[PDB]
């Protein structure tokens, strides 16, 4: 995916609920720093739904690709209000940006 | 049963030449009956508890059969009531009808009672305008020295507008219209002692015609036009004369930033707003209405009507234009240049009535050599 | 899938009044962007532009909607 | 309402039964608001949680853009473009 295109997508559709940097505050949604390689619902200090905490998968390019296409379908009961991103390419770009931004 | 129905209607002598401006008296009678009829039917479904007032009104408009038409007919009927009231008062000033002192002064009481009545009705749905209107207007009494604040809390039934206020207002709004009806019957009885004035201001005893069938059919035609105006509003623009903020339930913690009074109170609100002093604004408000009681004492012309008085006519329309200016200003924010336009319009209002018109009267007398 | 809003907005931005407004907006963007500590922002210029463009959008948009 | 605010960074989504009659401009206002989100102009910086919307009073709203192309699928196959979704929800809100 194209990191720059993904940055634009993040800023327009995710930033209002999520920060990606280390130490970034939790907002409506949890801070995403360290996302890749971590299990669902493990960011300290954020009140996740039990649905998210119990999904039990590990966040990575593959799991994110599915989750972002339709959040509610992948994690029934999640309190994340987001319809999903239909275009495969857009999800690829966004995930490429997340892979970088949540690890710097 | 016959008489006094009727000799008090059927064979009532009337001037042969009264114009359409004389139709507003019967139109006011019709507005009163309309408000009373739609009012009673709304009262059959309305509940005055703050937890359920707003809700009961939406229940009327959404679920009661034809509840919506009865409601908007009541809301817009109140507007028609004022349009007619202002036309009625204007007719009186222009034609010198105020010389019928008893009829006129009772009329001033009628205007005040309808204003108070409409005020309380507006509070009933308990939306934002309802709540802040209740707050502001009852507080006018706080300008009364020594006991003002006590009177307000007594009216409210507490330290702020709340449940006790809404419940008693439903009761006051319920009974006042019937009191208005009794006062209006007295209004008419005094009028019948003299019979009506006419456009010329000259006694019409030499040319009277029976009220029936001439004015009965003319009044019916007028009634039809009133109903057309009312229904154009109810069926095509029921919210045009209303305020969007009253579709928001009352919030005691927040006064809407662009709060403004019902359109028929805008001229008086503009006058009060123009004086940067509490008591001063309240007195100016009270006087803007009560000055009507002074008109008879300010009559200087040797002639009763303004029909034959050019200068007085010009000043009369300036007064109407001025009230239109104050109405416009009342709908604008308290900012420049509206603050100054409103102050000038407020000063011009009292100047036309207290000084310019009586003066035009004297000048016209001189020009006619008497 | 293209939103006609996009198409229509593009077409409407071609009007003289919209270009003029966009220019004043960019002039404000340049001026404000270029200053250390200024309290000015380009809200007024943006709203002028939008008022002109949206008046045009409102006359065309629904013609492409169901 | 307290819970709603808690779930929305302190902002309160108002009840929508009368939103069109409770706002000057009615559906013209609601349609414009829904389809009018845009970037803050130069010199305007909003606190986190707020979004710039030129049609909202003060231009800083606590609601993130709620609609966009394909946000939902219609029962009748109508293309769900943002403007189409805005136009239909507004028509529904008028009826409501
Ligand atoms: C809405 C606003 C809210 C207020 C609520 C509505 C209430 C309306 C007020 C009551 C007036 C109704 C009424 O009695 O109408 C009589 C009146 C009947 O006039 P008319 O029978 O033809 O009288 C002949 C004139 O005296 C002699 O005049 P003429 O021969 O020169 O001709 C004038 C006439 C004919 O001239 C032509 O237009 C031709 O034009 C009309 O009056 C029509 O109709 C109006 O004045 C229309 C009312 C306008 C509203
Ligand atoms: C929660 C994630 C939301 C979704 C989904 C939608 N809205 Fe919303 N909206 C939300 C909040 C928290 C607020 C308050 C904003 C503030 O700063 O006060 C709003 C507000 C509105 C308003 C009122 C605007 C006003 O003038 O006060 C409207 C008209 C509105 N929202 C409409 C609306 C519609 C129709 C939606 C589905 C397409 C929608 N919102 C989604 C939170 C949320
Ligand atoms: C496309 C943009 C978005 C992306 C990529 C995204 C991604 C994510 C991810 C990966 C998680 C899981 C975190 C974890 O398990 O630690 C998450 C959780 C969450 N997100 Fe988002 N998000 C986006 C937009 C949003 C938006 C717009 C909202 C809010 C309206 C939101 C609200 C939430 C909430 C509330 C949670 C926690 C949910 C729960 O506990 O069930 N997200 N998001
Ligand atoms: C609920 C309110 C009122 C009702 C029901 C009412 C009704 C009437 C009726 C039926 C008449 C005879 C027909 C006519 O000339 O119009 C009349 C005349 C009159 N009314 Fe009223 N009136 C009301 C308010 C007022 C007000 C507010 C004033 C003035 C301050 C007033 C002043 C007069 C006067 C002086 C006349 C004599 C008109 C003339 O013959 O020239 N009325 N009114
Ligand atoms: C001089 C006659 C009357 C006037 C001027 C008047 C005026 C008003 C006004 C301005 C409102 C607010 C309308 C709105 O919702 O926007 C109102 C409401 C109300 N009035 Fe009256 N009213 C009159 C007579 C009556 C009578 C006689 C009753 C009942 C026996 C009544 C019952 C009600 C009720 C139940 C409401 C609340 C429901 C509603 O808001 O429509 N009214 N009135
Ligand atoms: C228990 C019964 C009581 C206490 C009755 C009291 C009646 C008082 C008078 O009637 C005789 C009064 C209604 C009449 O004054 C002559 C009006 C012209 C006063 C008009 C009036 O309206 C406002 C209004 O409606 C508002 O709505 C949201 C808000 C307002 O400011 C924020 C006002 C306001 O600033 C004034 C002067
Ligand atoms: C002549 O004065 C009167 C009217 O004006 C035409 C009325 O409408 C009505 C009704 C009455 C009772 C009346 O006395």
């Amino acid at each position: 995916g194209d990191v720059e295109k993904g940055k634009k997508i993040f800023v327009q559709k995710c930033a209002q609920c999520h920060t990606v940097e280390k130490g970034g505050k939790h907002k409506t949604g949890p801070n995403l720093h360290g996302l890749f390689g971590r299990k669902t619902g493990q960011a300290p200090g954020f009140s996740y739904t039990d649905a998210n905490k119990n999904k039990g998968i590990t966040w990575g390019e593959e799991t994110l690709m599915e989750y972002l296409e339709n959040p509610k379908k992948y994690i029934p009961g999640t309190k994340m209000i987001f319809a999903g991103i239909k275009k495969k390419g857009e999800r690829e770009d966004l995930i490429a940006y997340l892979k970088k931004a949540t690890n710097e | 049963l016959m008489k006094i129905v009727n000799n008090a209607f059927i064979d009532l002598p009337a001037p042969s030449n009264i114009s359409s401006w004389w139709n507003f008296g019967s139109l006011l009678g019709i507005c009163l009956i309309l408000q009373i009829l739609t009012g009673l039917f709304l009262a059959m479904h309305y509940t005055s508890d703050t937890t359920t007032a707003f809700s009961s009104v939406t229940h009327i408009c959404r679920d009661v059969n034809y509840g919506w038409i009865i409601r908007y007919m009541h809301a817009n009927g109140a507007s028609m009531f004022f349009i007619c009231l202002y036309m009625h008062v204007g007719r009186g000033l222009y034609y010198g009808s105020y010389t019928f002192l008893e009829t006129w002064n009772i009329g001033v009481i009628l205007l005040l009672t309808v204003m108070a009545t409409a005020f309380m009705g507006y509070v009933l749905p308990w939306g934002q305008m309802s709540f802040w209107g209740a707050t502001v207007i009852t507080n006018l009494l706080s300008a009364i020295p020594y006991i003002g604040t006590n009177l307000v809390e007594w009216i409210w039934g507490g330290f702020s507008v709340d449940k006790a206020t809404l419940t008693r207002f439903f009761a006051f709004h319920f009974i006042l219209p019937f009191i208005i009806m009794a006062i209006a019957m007295v209004h008419l009885l005094f009028l019948h002692e003299t019979g009506s004035n006419n456009p010329t201001g000259i006694s019409s005893d030499v040319d009277k015609i029976p009220f029936h069938p001439y004015y009965t059919i003319k009044d019916i035609l007028g009634a039809l036009l009133l109903i057309l105006a009312l229904m154009l509003l109810v069926l095509f623009a029921p919210d045009l004369l209303g305020d969007p903020d009253n579709y928001t339930p009352a919030n005691p913690l927040n006064t809407p930033p662009h709060i403004k009074p019902e359109w028929y109170f805008l001229f008086a609100y503009a006058i009060l707003r123009s004086i940067p002093n509490k008591l001063g604004g309240v007195l100016a408000l009270a006087f803007s209405i009560l000055i009507l009681a002074l008109i008879p004492l300010l009559h200087t012309s040797k002639q009763r009507s303004m029909m034959f008085r050019p200068l007085s006519q010009c000043l009369f329309w300036a007064l109407v234009a001025d009230l239109l200016t104050l109405t416009w200003i009342g709908g604008q924010p308290v900012e420049h240049p509206y603050i100054t336009i409103g102050q000038l319009a407020s000063v011009l209002y009292f100047l036309l009535i207290l000084v310019l018109m009586p003066t035009a009267g004297t000048i016209e007398n001189k020009l006619l050599k008497w | 899938l293209v939103d006609p809003l996009t198409t229509v907005r593009e077409q409407c931005e071609q009007l003289e009044k919209c270009v003029k407004a966009r220019e004043r907006l960019e002039l404000c963007d340049e001026r404000v962007s270029s200053r250390s500590q200024t309290e000015e922002d380009c809200t007024e210029e943006l709203l002028d532009f939008l008022h002109a463009r949206d008046h045009c959008v409102a006359h065309k948009l629904f013609n492409s909607l169901k | 309402p307290e819970a709603a605010r808690a779930a929305n960074n302190g902002a309160l989504p108002p009840d929508l039964s009368y939103i069109v009659r409770a706002r000057h401009g009615g559906e013209d206002y609601v349609f414009s608001l829904l389809t009018g989100y845009c970037e803050p102009p130069t010199g305007v910086s909003l606190r986190e949680g707020l979004y710039f919307n030129p049609y909202f009073p003060g231009q800083a709203i606590g609601m993130a853009p709620p609609i966009y192309n394909e946000v939902l699928e219609f029962d009748d196959g109508t293309p769900a473009t943002m403007s189409q979704v805005a136009k239909d929800v507004c028509t529904f809100l008028r009826w409501a």
